[PDB]
This record gives C-alpha cells, sequence and structure tokens, in this order.
C-alpha cells in the first residue's frame, strides 16, 4: 500500500 | 489455562490473529450466536471460526485450524505470504459480519472494530473544501523515521501538501494548491494499529523490513488527535495484544503476546506452547532495535469489561455444541 512518499506494508509484501 | 494452536502449515500471523479474535470475548460470544445450524462445513467461514474457538475453550490438547483455512480459501503455499494481517481480518470479519445480520448481535463486528473518520482537502487559493467522512476497521501507522506510537499519530494526522505536480482539481475552481489532511471522529472499543514494519521498492521488487526501535505504551492516550474531544469517555487505551514477527522477511517466527483479562498478566502464546511471560518481555523487548511487533491491540478503558467478559460453557449454544462434538466422534 501507499503512504506519503512510498510504498509499504506489514508482514512485508507488496 | 490458555490452550495453542497446532503449527500446522505456514499460516504466519494468522494464528497469532486467531488467538487475538478469540479473547475479544464480545466478538467470541456473538460467534457462538451465529446461525450455523444449516451451513455446509465446507465452504462455512463463520462456521470454522465457531469450531476453532470452540476449540480454544475446551480442549487441553492443541487446537487444529485445517478446516478454517479450506474456509476462507487461502490451501495455496503463498496465501498468507501474499497478504497481510489485516486483510485476513476483515475476510474474518466480514463474513461472520454478514451472519450476523439479521440477529440479535447483528452490528457487533461494527461496534467494536469500526470507527469515524474524516479526510479533508482545502484549496489553499479559493474557498474549495472537501470533507469526506470514511469508516474504518483498523489503522496502519508509520515506524519509519518515528520514535513512538505519539510521533506515528502526530504523522497521520499531519497535513499534506498538495503542491507542484500534485495539485488538487477542485473543477469548476480549477487546479489549485490545497492541503491533505485526516482527523479522527470516533475511535472503535477495539482498536486494531498495524505498523508498517515493511517497506516496498517497485523498481527492484525487493522488500525491506524495518527493525528500527518503534515505542508503544502500556496505555494510549488518544484524545488529543479526535477532532472533538468527550468527556466522560477520554480516548485512553490499554494494550492487549502485541503480535511479533521475528524473521526478517514475509515468513519466518510469528508470535504473539496477550493479558487476555485486562489484568496485566501476559503470556507468550507461540503455536502449541502458551507460556506465562514477562511485561518486560511483551512491551519493551518487542520496540525493536530481530524480534519486533508489526500490530497492536488497544481496548478502551471504558469498555474493559464489557469487551473483556467472562464467557461460560453456558454461552455456547448446544446445538452447535453436539454439531461440533458429533464431528469429533465420527474422527
Amino acid at each position: 500500500f501507499y503512504y506519503r512518499g512510498g510504498w509499504y506494508s506489514v508482514n512485508g509484501y507488496c | 489455562g490458555y490452550v495453542g494452536l497446532k503449527n500446522q502449515g505456514a499460516t504466519c500471523y494468522m494464528n497469532s490473529l486467531l488467538q487475538t479474535l478469540f479473547f475479544t470475548n464480545q466478538l467470541r460470544k456473538a460467534v457462538y450466536m451465529m446461525p450455523t445450524e444449516g451451513d455446509d462445513s465446507s465452504k462455512s467461514v463463520p462456521l470454522a471460526l465457531q469450531r476453532v474457538f470452540y476449540e480454544l475453550q475446551h480442549s487441553d490438547k492443541p487446537v487444529g485450524t485445517k478446516k478454517l483455512t479450506k474456509s476462507f480459501g487461502w490451501e495455496t503455499l503463498d496465501s498468507f505470504m501474499q497478504h497481510d494481517v489485516q486483510e485476513l481480518c476483515r475476510v474474518l470479519l466480514d463474513n461472520v459480519e454478514n451472519k450476523m445480520k439479521g440477529t440479535c448481535v447483528e452490528g457487533t463486528i461494527p461496534k467494536l472494530f469500526r470507527g469515524k473518520m474524516v479526510s479533508y482537502i482545502q484549496c489553499k487559493e479559493v474557498d474549495y473544501r472537501s470533507d469526506r467522512r470514511e469508516d474504518y476497521y483498523d489503522i496502519q501507522l508509520s515506524i519509519k523515521g518515528k520514535k513512538n506510537i505519539f510521533e506515528s499519530f502526530v504523522d497521520y494526522v499531519a497535513v499534506e501538501q498538495l503542491d507542484g505536480d500534485n495539485k488538487y482539481d477542485a473543477g469548476e475552481h480549477g487546479l489549485q494548491e490545497a492541503e491533505k489532511g485526516v482527523k479522527f471522529l470516533t475511535l472503535p472499543p477495539v482498536l486494531h494499529l498495524q505498523l508498517m514494519r515493511f517497506m516496498y521498492d517497485p523498481q527492484t521488487d525487493q522488500n525491506i523490513k524495518i527493525n528500527d526501535r518503534f515505542e508503544f505504551p502500556e496505555q494510549l492516550p488518544l484524545d488529543e488527535f479526535l477532532q472533538k474531544t468527550d468527556p466522560k469517555d477520554p480516548a485512553n487505551y490499554i494494550l492487549h495484544a502485541v503480535l511479533v514477527h521475528s524473521g526478517d522477511n514475509h515468513g519466518g517466527h510469528y508470535v504473539v503476546y496477550l493479558n487476555p483479562k485486562g489484568d496485566g498478566k501476559w503470556c507468550k502464546f507461540d503455536d502449541d506452547v502458551v507460556s506465562r511471560c514477562t511485561k518486560e518481555e511483551a512491551i519493551e523487548h518487542n520496540y525493536g532495535g530481530c524480534t519486533n511487533a508489526y500490530m497492536l491491540v488497544y481496548i478502551r478503558e471504558s469498555k474493559l469489561s464489557e469487551v473483556l467478559q467472562a464467557v461460560t460453557d453456558h454461552d455456547i449454544p448446544q446445538q452447535l455444541v453436539e454439531r461440533l462434538q458429533e464431528e469429533k466422534r465420527i474422527e
């Protein structure tokens, strides 16, 4: 998912 | 006196989530009340959650989750590893919410987990502003560059500048510079807070974990971040569960810490083994900087007794108990 100026995940997958 | 869950396949965070949902007693009682009398056990996720919760309540032996994984169709090896902990929670909670529709426990899922949020875009140049309201069942908070949960909430409600190449289209007013922001109207009695523990690179298609130190308190004051505060119900929350992932990538060791009664008596839930643990091992040892928390569960102090209400064996309907007991006999 996207937030501020980058893409993040919890548990680590995108 | 709490039983664990069998490792079985690579369920990843599922066992950690199931215990968290199980010890949300108000959810568990409503789950038992779901009318799964006519449901076929193959594709019935509401019934499978009842079976898991019932075994977590009446089994000294480790509890299995094989049927539950089949219920919502995450049978492939990568299914959990291609997904997220909040995504799994939505699948489980949406299915039970539909099941409770038209029953005495209808609206239980929105009542416990849903809050009200406002997102606004105010044009700086002209007199234009949009004020959409969106409901939320979970909050994802940024840990990169933030020291504690307070700074994450500060950055969450921080205003974003829509200038330069990313100006806001105001239609008849035209393209203009604006500020985008989010404010909290209501906070749910049960607060699911997921931490952005991983950063992803679109260019190289690589996931990098953020093992930086991120602090979460035992007691969380959130009245400040509400748009309007309410006396007689301050937004003060108590830490209930700490979901921890020790690995350095998706997949690894997923473990959850809980104090189910809200008494501060913390236990460590590592699949089959449920061992009593220290508050120190629960809160601060998972601040990070291998083991670090990726999800936190807070319960509002006013709703502490009601959410964590005592559950008896008489709460479970006899029909459901006999149906579950019959299947165990056939095995």
